[PDB]
This record gives C-alpha cells, sequence and structure tokens, in this order.
C-alpha cells in the first residue's frame, strides 16, 4: 500500500537541524602553555 | 558612532599553568616501616639452665 498527502502550493519544509551563527567579528590572541613536571 | 557600536579591546593573560587533578588511592601498606623496624628487634632472651645449678 501507499500513503498520501497533497502539498497545497508546492512548497515543502525541511527540518535542517543545524544552528546558524551570524558572526559579528573575529579576534586573535596569543598564549603560552608552560608544561612543567615539578 | 553612527549605527555601529564599538567595544574596547580585551586584554589577554600572557601565560597559563596546567596542574591536573590526580586520583588518591590512599594505600595503607606504604609508610608502615616502623612496624618492620619493630619486627627486627624481637630480642628473645634465653638463660642457660644447669649452669647455675
Ligand atoms: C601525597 O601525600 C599527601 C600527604 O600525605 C596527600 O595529601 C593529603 O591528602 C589527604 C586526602 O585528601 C588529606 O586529607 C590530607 O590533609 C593531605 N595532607 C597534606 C599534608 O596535604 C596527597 O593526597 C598525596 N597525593 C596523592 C596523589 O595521593
Ligand atoms: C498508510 O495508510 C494506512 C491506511 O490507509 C494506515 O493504516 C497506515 O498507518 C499508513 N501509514 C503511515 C501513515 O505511515
Amino acid at each position: 500500500e501507499v500513503n498520501m498527502t497533497s502539498i497545497p502550493q508546492g512548497v515543502f519544509y525541511q527540518p535542517h537541524p543545524e544552528p546558524i551563527i551570524h558572526t559579528e567579528r573575529v579576534l586573535g590572541l596569543s598564549q603560552v602553555l608552560m608544561i612543567n613536571s615539578e | 558612532c553612527f549605527g555601529v557600536t564599538f567595544k574596547k579591546p580585551l586584554v589577554a593573560e600572557e601565560k597559563t599553568s596546567l596542574e591536573p587533578q590526580l586520583p588518591h588511592l590512599q594505600l595503607r601498606l606504604p609508610h608502615l616501616v616502623g612496624i618492620i623496624a619493630k619486627i627486627k628487634g624481637i630480642k628473645i632472651e634465653v638463660t642457660s639452665s644447669g649452669e647455675s645449678i
């Protein structure tokens, strides 16, 4: 058997679960880790 | 200024130090050397029987 549903105006909607960020600006930084065993 | 808002630059810490947390087993056999030292000095005393008599 088959299952049916008629789309009214030919427009369908997809889930698309990933977020959308819309960034503002990008920054740059520097840092030192200093691994020590003592 | 105009429509855009300006924010101050952020200062950054120069260095970081890593000190990870370690599990504590809490074993009890270590630091028990005193008991071994006590075992070393048993010092059983036996006096000859018949030398006096
Ligand atoms: C290394 O030894 C020290 C000293 O025995 C341990 O520090 C003790 O840890 C216990 C459990 O947290 C505390 O109740 C004591 O007060 C601590 N004593 C001191 C002097 O700090 C330490 O836990 C040990 N390290 C490991 C990884 O077992
Ligand atoms: C398809 O339709 C039948 C009845 O026509 C129904 O029993 C079945 O559950 C439907 N399947 C779906 C909705 O996936």
